[PDB]
């Protein structure tokens, strides 16, 4: 059922001339400097214009081709910069010694000292993004395979940018093309995910795992043949992988045990690279692919068979929840924020799961070997996952103000959480308080007992145990799963649970992580800082429309500063302001997750193995008796590990010395916007406009102070920028030195 | 409660009466302005200090002004 | 006479705030 | 974890000063109207709890006023600014002479 | 006239200030490749 | 002299920093040509050139020469921006020309004003530089 | 596990007036919970206000021997259980103040929830709250002695049983 | 008296509180053309009856915030009373 409008919007440079053409109030011309900031704020907010959902949805789908172009330009840029300006061909010969490097610096002002010696006769910035592990995991051998990929990416970036013109300015879809969410889920689960992972399963079997097996033998780099000669000359897929001469017929006679050489279930880490077995990833992405192609045949399309989501949701209702899930289809098929809240809180929560499932199970050749890479991949996608969960909480509060409808959402499970929203929050208010005392106060207890010279009264491994019984048990189940509850495996899912120490050269790839009293406290700090973040975000969702303080808060809007100084004072009551307060706790919560990671792994996992198997860790094993006091987090983590970032002048780590101080500045700069108010700064400009009125330099566009909401927004953007960039420059200069 | 002073400069715009959410304000006839009515605040024990009435008034400077005074239960906005 | 610390410090630590707060709470809540 | 010495008050007051300083940000970034809508849920869940509603306030709990938690915010800020440096000024000098 | 809209777009606020600050920054960069280290005027 | 200022060409600390020169640009002797020009400055006990902002004509290259070179440029940034805001005040829009530059008016303002010390005195002596205090808005006292 | 059975509900509102801010849930009005809370000594019918605080003091004074004696500072010494007795008696007295401090401040009237349809009529007068306070100190001290008597010789009661 | 019907909702946790016993309590009456879904200022959705309705609210702020929500239903007949705990009902909206 494809119906497409023919030329809705003429392609012209007319509207590039006048700025702010989109809104009727904002297009009449600027009068103050408030107009300048509202142009960049209301820019990509396509929902405020009309009530025509057909017209808004065409802008939304075409702009989504715009973001696909800039990711592809970025991605093909990283391959092209890794083609010319890298040591990728010298890295393949010795990944144990050659450091991953791109970004050669122009030598102008003495910043050629940033081009330090990474090994291999090459001077440049030691990268930490791990693209050399990806390209080897893809099987790229020489530079020319990186050129044709990057040049191929620039063509593929042009098709996305052309179709964004085409599907908006030339051939734009109608409304009912978008609301075929049964037809969307069938194509996107099968063709994108299932056929994407089936095609990629064909890329490991025919191409990648033959090359990565020849690499593990230590043959050469040039002497390994081209990967299209593996398809032509079938005699090289039979020297390795001997279960290949039987050909294609064991697939169709269900003799799938014939394929046991290259679709294995080894279940562990490769002892040569310290990565996953390439044959296990082949049987993974194939078994992933069968499940998606089956499950994408679920929802009903033009051919009668299939489930209907309006008939799935309306059956699931109970005695407690009244009408149940009846009415949630119309919320998710009309509102765009209800989709955007759902696709972002569950993709942001997915990104944190990816970070945990990649440090313990390193999926790339020589990933766990490089400590400088593995620390930064975790801490990157932690923050990327955390901003999106706050965004799903943000665009859910926008749903409640603009797109919530009482007629549809009558007595369903969305309605029944607004009746008992006082019971939800106040029982959540108790747990945030309960976790505050019984997790953080056990650090304040241990600060004081060690300061009072009473070490026998502390919550440590020696004095008063707090052993994590329910997580020491689950590690013992996942250690004993080969031969038992999963007999076909050999080693566990990872060595983080049990198993042994797998050394790659000298450096530990993965060691069994032993949980103790310090690990009990810091996993309950994590539950504390997450439940408080939920408390702030959910209060902005439930109290978005009204409260007992403001009975008509949805009348004012999603984003308004206050309702005046009355009722004691009602500043920061809006649903925007609870997104504002949750960004700090998201910053607070995720900063401890990446501090728990960066010091548990250095104290209890990473290090160098001697000849007899003795594992000599980085920090000597001091997480046990020092991560129980706040003095110990200050002494042995912030003070002791910063000796590589501030002593780095006159060397190649000089930029991390400058970004460490430069981010302490921008953090401190943000407090001028947070602490002060707007009405001070408007008075000060009136005394500066006077001296600009006197000498006849009076601007026609009147200066105004930043608005109340913007002064909060500037103060949190400069806050999060300088606080994360402090840690960005602290993690790198510490781990590009001890790794 | 609070204190709502209404000066003689307003024009009878009826934007302040249609914005006070506890309905403190009302229009009385007054032969001064062009619309021949002035805002009046006969129920200032109900005023919650919202200053929606000062936001909606056109005239420069404001004909209506809310002076924040002693805060009883009705002006704190307490349902309890 | 260093034993006076054992009798002035608990009085100022315990007895002085208990006597003060129980006076002030009954004084501020007094119609 | 090896022991203490005579600087352990100043090591404790230094951490104490970093905590009073950071507490005062809560009164300044977050403003009143978030907190009056939070206390109105605690007023609810105290009148509903069956044993604990034998007792009840004489003064109705309201959040701190706008001018008040700029005083209270500046008080935690200034006390923590003083005690942090005064523990660093003494012990970095009285530990080296 | 389609060409007049490109002169009128090249002279808005962020577009003119991007080009003018690029010419400004490029003068300081290409002056410092050839004559570096100018702490003071040598007299 | 100066003071605590020996010349840099006499210091053993400066000549010790001369033997370990780091090249600024890809010029292989840019580390060396840097120090033959810094030999005429006054390096203290550390070996670093300490500038003299006094007004002494033997140390005029520190601050006397760059101050004249700066004040010609930065006043001309503000003189051109003053003459353009005088021009667009007497137009129909007056706020379109602020964000969206009237380039046909702006470029005659830019190329003209390089003789602004010959200009800015003439508005001063004629009193057109300033405005009357009975014509500027002021706060209630 | 179908209840009535495909139908109907449990969150009918409190007292059939939906405009009151309370609801009847399986934690509110499940008749095992409603029978329990109505028969605590704060709420049981037929009790003197001295009689109500006598059981409340013996219960709260009983378990507060616990965390002082086994987690306090003297918990390795010979006075490990005597340190928990003086801490428990010493903190009932801090609660006896707070009851008398609450009572003398002209205290407000007690509430009437949905699991408890009336306040027990002795909690609206200053004289009523004072008898509850005098009973709490007597029962609180005595309830901590009988916790001190049992735990100080755990081998003896187990041999004598 | 007041004599109005009560709208259809399953009860809220907002509702009325101890002030409705102690200090005062308000109540808004409106005569509706039909039965339809509106919003409670206490929180959630409800369903008005046909003819005279009645909603016991906590404060006067609620009934005038509700009356603006009723204005887009072509309902400009809402009258708020002030019901004191001594039984004293005071007509306060409108003034006449
Ligand atoms: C006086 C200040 C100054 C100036 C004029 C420049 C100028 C330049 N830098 Mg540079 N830089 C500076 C300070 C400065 N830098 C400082 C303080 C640092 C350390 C944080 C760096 C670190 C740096 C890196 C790492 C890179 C540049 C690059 C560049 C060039 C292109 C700019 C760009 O990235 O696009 C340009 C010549 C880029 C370059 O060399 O292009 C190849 C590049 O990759 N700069
Ligand atoms: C899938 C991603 C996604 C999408 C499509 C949207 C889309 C939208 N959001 Mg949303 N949002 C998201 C993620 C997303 N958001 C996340 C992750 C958060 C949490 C932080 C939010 C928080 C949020 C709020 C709080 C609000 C929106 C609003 C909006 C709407 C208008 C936004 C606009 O015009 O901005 C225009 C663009 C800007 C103003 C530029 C902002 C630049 C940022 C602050 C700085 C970026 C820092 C950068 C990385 C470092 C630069 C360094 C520098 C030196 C160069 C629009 C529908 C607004 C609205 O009213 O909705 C109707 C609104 O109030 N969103
Ligand atoms: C170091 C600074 C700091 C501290 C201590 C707090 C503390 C708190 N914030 Mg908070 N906040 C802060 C900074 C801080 N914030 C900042 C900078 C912002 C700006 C964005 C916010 C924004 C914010 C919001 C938006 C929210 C909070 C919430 C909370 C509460 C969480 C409950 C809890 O854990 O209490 C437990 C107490 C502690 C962990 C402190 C330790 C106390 C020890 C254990 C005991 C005291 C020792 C001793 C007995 C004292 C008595 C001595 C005697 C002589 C008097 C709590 C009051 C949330 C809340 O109230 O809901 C629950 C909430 O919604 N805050
Ligand atoms: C801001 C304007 C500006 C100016 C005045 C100059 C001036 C100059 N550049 Mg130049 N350049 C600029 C921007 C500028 N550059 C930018 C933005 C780039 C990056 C694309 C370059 C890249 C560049 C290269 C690659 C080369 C010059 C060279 C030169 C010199 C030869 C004359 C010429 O224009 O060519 C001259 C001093 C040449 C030269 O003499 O260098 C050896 C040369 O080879 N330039
Ligand atoms: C605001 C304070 C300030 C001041 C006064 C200076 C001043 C200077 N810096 Mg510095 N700098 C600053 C901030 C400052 N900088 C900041 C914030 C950074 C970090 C981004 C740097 C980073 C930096 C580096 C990395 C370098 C300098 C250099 C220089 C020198 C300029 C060399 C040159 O060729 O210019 C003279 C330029 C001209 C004569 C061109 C003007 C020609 C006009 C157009 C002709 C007009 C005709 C009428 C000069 C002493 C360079 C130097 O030599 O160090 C001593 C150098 O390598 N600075
Ligand atoms: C500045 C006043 C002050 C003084 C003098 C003390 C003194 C003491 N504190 Mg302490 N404390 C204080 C302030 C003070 N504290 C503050 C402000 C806090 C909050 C951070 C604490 C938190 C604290 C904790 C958490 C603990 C102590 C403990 C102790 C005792 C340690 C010695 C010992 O082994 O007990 C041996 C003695 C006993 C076990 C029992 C002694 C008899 C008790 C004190 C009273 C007996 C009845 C009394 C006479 C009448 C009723 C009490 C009366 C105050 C109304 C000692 C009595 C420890 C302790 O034992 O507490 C009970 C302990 O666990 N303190
Ligand atoms: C099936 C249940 C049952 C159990 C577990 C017991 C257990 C016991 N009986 Mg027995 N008894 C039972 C049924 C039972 N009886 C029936 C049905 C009859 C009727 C024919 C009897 C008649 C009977 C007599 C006549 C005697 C016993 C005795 C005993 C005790 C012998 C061990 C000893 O030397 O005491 C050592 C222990 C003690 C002397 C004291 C232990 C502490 C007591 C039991 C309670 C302490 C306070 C308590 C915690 C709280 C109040 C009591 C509570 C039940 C409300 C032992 C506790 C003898 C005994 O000692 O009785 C006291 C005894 O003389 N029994
Ligand atoms: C308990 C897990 C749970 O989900 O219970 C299930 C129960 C609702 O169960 P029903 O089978 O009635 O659910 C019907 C729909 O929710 C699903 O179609 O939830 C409640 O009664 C509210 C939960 C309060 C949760 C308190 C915490
Ligand atoms: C509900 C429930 C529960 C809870 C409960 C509890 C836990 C309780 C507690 C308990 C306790 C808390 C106990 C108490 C008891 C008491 C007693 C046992 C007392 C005694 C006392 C006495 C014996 C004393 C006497 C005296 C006096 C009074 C005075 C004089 C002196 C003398 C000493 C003689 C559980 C969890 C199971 C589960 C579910 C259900
Ligand atoms: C500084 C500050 C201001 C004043 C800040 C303003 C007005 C922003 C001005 C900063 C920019 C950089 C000025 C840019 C002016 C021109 C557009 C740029 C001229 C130069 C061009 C070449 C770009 C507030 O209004 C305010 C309000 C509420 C809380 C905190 C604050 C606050 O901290
Ligand atoms: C926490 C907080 C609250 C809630 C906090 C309240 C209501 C008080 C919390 C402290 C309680 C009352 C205990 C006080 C104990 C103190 C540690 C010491 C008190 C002793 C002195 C009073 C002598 C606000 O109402 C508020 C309003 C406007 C801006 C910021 C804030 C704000 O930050
Ligand atoms: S944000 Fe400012 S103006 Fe608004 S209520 Fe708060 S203090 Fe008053
Ligand atoms: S005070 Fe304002 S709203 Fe009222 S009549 Fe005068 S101008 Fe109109
Ligand atoms: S105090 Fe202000 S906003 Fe509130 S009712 Fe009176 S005039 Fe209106």
């Amino acid at each position: 059922r494809v119906i497409v409008d023919k030329d809705p919007v003429p392609t012209s440079f007319e509207k590039w001339a006048q700025p702010g053409h989109f809104d009727r109030t904002l297009a009449r011309g600027p009068k103050t400097t408030t107009w300048i900031w509202n142009l960049h704020a209301l820019a990509h907010d396509f929902d405020t214009h009309t009530s025509d959902l057909e017209d808004i949805s065409r802008k939304i789908f075409a702009a989504h081709f715009g973001h696909l172009a800039v990711v592809t330009i970025w991605l093909s840029g990283m391959i092209f910069h890794g083609a010319k300006f890298s040591n990728y061909e010298a890295w393949l010969s010795d990944p144990l010694n050659v450091r991953p490097s791109a970004q050669v610096v122009w030598p102008i002002v003495g910043q050629d000292i940033l081009n330090g010696d990474v090994g291999g006769g090459f001077h440049g910035i030691q990268i930490t993004s791990g693209l050399f592990q990806v390209w080897r995991g893809w099987g790229i051998t020489n530079s020319f395979q990186l050129y044709c990929t990057a040049i191929g990416g620039l063509v593929l970036a042009g098709l996305f940018l052309f179709a964004g013109w085409f599907h908006y300015h030339k051939r734009a879809p109608k409304l009912e093309w978008f609301q075929n969410v049964e037809s969307m889920l069938n194509h996107h689960l099968q063709v994108l995910l299932g056929c994407g992972s089936l095609g990629w399963a064909g890329h490991l079997i025919h191409v990648s795992a033959p090359i990565n097996k020849l690499m593990d033998a230590g043959v050469a780099v040039k002497d390994i043949p081209l990967p299209h000669e593996f398809i032509l000359n079938k005699s090289l897929l039979i020297d390795l992988f001997p279960g290949f001469a039987a050909g294609l017929t064991p697939f169709f006679t269900l003799n799938w045990g014939q394929y046991a050489d290259f679709l294995t279930f080894k279940g562990g880490l490769n002892p040569v690279t310290g990565g996953l077995w390439m044959t296990d990833i082949a049987h993974h992405h194939l078994a992933i692919a069968v499940v998606f192609i089956i499950a994408g045949h679920q929802y009903r399309t033009n051919w009668g068979i299939g489930h209907s989501i309006k008939e799935i949701l309306e059956n699931h209702k109970g005695p407690f929840t009244g009408e149940g899930h009846k009415g949630l289809y119309e919320n998710l098929t009309t509102s765009w924020h209800a989709q955007l809240a759902t696709n972002l809180a569950f993709l942001g929560s997915l990104t944190i799961i990816i970070a945990h499932h990649m440090y313990a199970m390193p999926p790339y050749p020589y990933l766990a070997t490089d400590y400088a890479t593995q620390l930064c991949i975790f801490t990157h996608h932690i923050w990327i996952g955390g901003f999106l969960i706050v965004g799903g909480a943000a665009h859910a509060a926008i749903f409640m103000v603009r797109d919530y409808d009482p007629v549809v959402n009558q007595n369903n499970v969305l309605d029944r959480v607004i009746r008992h929203r006082d019971a939800i929050i106040s029982h959540l208010n108790w747990v945030c308080i309960f976790l505050g005392f019984h997790s953080f106060g056990l650090y304040i207890h241990n600060d004081t007992m060690r300061a009072l010279g009473r070490p026998q009264d502390m919550f440590s491994d020696t004095a008063i145990q707090l052993q994590p019984v329910f997580a020491q048990w689950v590690q013992n189940l996942h250690t004993l799963a080969p031969g038992g509850t999963a007999p076909n495996a050999l080693e566990p899912v990872s060595y983080a649970f049990g198993g042994g120490v797998l050394a790659v050269g000298g450096k530990v790839a993965m060691m069994p992580i032993a949980l103790g009293t310090a690990d009990f406290l810091i996993h309950h700090i994590h539950a504390f800082t997450i439940h408080v973040t939920v408390l702030i975000l959910l209060k902005g969702v439930l109290f978005a429309r009204s409260s007992r303080l403001i009975p008509d808060k949805a009348n004012l809007g999603f984003r308004f500063p206050c309702d005046g100084p009355g009722r004691g004072g009602t500043c920061q009551v809006s649903g925007w302001d609870h997104v504002f307060l949750g960004l700090f706790w998201m910053y607070n919560s995720l900063s401890i997750v990446i501090f728990h990671f960066s010091w548990k792994m250095q104290s209890d996992v990473w290090g160098t193995v001697d000849a007899a198997g003795n594992v000599s860790h980085i920090t000597g094993g001091n997480f046990a008796q020092s991560a129980i006091t706040i003095n110990g987090w200050l002494r042995d983590f912030l003070w002791a590990q910063a000796s590589q970032v501030i002593n780095s002048y006159g060397s190649a780590l000089s930029a991390y010395g400058l970004m460490f101080l430069g981010a302490h500045f921008v953090w401190a700069f943000s407090l001028m916007f947070l602490f002060s108010g707007r009405g001070y700064w408007q008075e000060l400009i009136e005394s500066i406009v006077w001296a600009h009125n006197k000498l006849k330099v009076a601007p026609a566009i009147q200066p105004r102070a930043l608005s109340i909401t913007q002064g909060r927004a500037v103060g949190v953007a400069h806050y999060l920028l300088g606080g994360i960039a402090t840690t960005w420059a602290f993690f790198h200069a510490h781990i590009l030195s001890v790794g | 409660s609070h204190t709502v002073k209404i000066y003689d400069t307003c024009i009878g715009c009826t934007q302040c009466v249609r914005a006070c959410p506890t309905d403190v304000l009302e229009m009385v006839p007054w032969d001064g302005c062009k619309a021949a009515q002035v805002a009046s605040s006969p129920r200032t024990e109900d005023c919650v200090g919202c200053k929606r009435c000062e936001t909606a008034c056109p005239t420069d400077f404001l004909s209506i002004r809310v002076y924040l005074g002693a805060e009883t239960t009705r002006s704190m906005g307490l349902a309890y | 006479a260093s034993f006076l610390s054992s009798i002035f410090v608990p009085v100022i630590g315990w007895v002085v705030p208990i006597a003060t707060f129980s006076f002030l709470f009954l004084y501020i809540e007094r119609e | 974890p090896y022991g203490v010495n005579n600087l352990s008050v100043w090591a404790w007051m230094f951490l104490f000063g970093h905590l009073v300083w950071a507490t005062g940000f809560m009164f300044l970034i977050s403003w009143r109207g978030y907190w009056q809508e939070l206390i109105e849920t605690l007023v609810w869940a105290h009148e509903r709890t069956p044993i604990a509603n034998l007792v009840r306030w004489k003064d109705k709990p309201v959040a701190l006023s706008i001018v008040q938690a700029r005083v209270v915010g500046l008080a935690h800020f200034t006390v923590g600014y003083v005690l942090t440096y005064a523990a660093f000024l003494i012990a970095s000098t009285a530990g080296k002479f | 006239d389609q060409s007049s809209y490109l002169i009128k777009f090249i002279s808005t606020a962020p577009v003119a200030a991007t080009i003018w600050l690029t010419i400004t920054a490029g003068i300081l960069i290409e002056f410092n490749r050839f004559f570096p280290d100018l702490l003071f005027h040598p007299l | 002299l100066g003071a605590d200022l020996t010349p840099c060409a006499e210091n053993p600390a400066f000549q010790a920093l001369a033997k370990n020169a780091r090249n600024t640009t890809a010029d292989p002797q840019s580390g060396q040509k840097r120090f033959e020009r810094y030999s005429q400055a006054l390096c203290g006990p550390e070996g670093y050139p300490h500038l003299i902002v006094d007004g002494r004509l033997d140390r005029a290259g520190d601050f006397l020469i760059p101050s004249i070179l700066f004040l010609y440029i930065a006043g001309w940034i503000g003189w051109v921006g003053r003459a353009y805001l005088q021009a667009i005040k007497k137009d129909s829009d007056t706020e379109q020309k602020e964000i969206q530059l009237d380039l046909g008016i702006a470029l005659p303002i830019i190329a003209t004003g390089f003789a602004w010390p010959a200009a800015a005195v003439k508005e001063l002596l004629s009193g057109e530089l300033t405005a009357k205090d009975s014509e500027i808005t002021v706060s209630p006292r | 596990l179908p209840s009535d059975p495909r139908n109907r509900e449990v969150v009918f509102p409190a007292g059939r007036d939906p405009q009151w801010g309370n609801l009847e849930t399986p934690v509110n009005a499940s008749p095992l919970v409603k029978w329990f809370i109505n028969n605590l000594p704060a709420y049981r019918p037929g009790l003197t206000p001295f009689r109500r605080g006598l059981e409340v003091g013996m219960a709260h004074g009983y378990f507060l021997f616990g965390p002082f004696a086994k987690l306090g500072p003297l918990r390795d010494a010979a006075n490990a259980n005597l340190a928990g007795l003086l801490g428990a008696i010493g903190l009932v007295v801090l609660f006896t103040l707070a009851l008398s401090l609450y009572a003398n401040s002209n205290p407000p009237t007690a509430l009437a929830s949905v699991t408890v349809p009336n306040p027990p009529d002795a909690f609206q007068s200053k004289e009523g709250w004072n008898n509850f306070a005098s009973a709490f100190l007597i029962g609180g001290i005595g309830g901590a002695v009988v916790a001190y008597f049992l735990t100080s010789n755990l081998a003896l009661i187990q041999g004598l049983v | 008296t007041l004599s109005g019907k009560t709208p259809l909702f399953a009860g809220s946790t907002g509702g009325l509180l101890t002030k409705a016993v102690e200090e005062e309590k308000y109540a808004i009456t409106w005569t509706s053309p039909k039965a339809q879904v509106f919003e409670l200022p206490t929180g959630g959705a409800a369903t008005m009856h046909e003819g005279e309705n009645l909603l016991y609210i906590a404060r006067k702020e609620y009934g005038i915030a509700l009356g603006g929500q009723l204005r887009k239903f072509k309902i400009t007949n809402y009258k708020i009373y002030r019901i004191l705990p001594s039984g004293e009902t005071t007509f306060i909206h409108p003034a006449d």
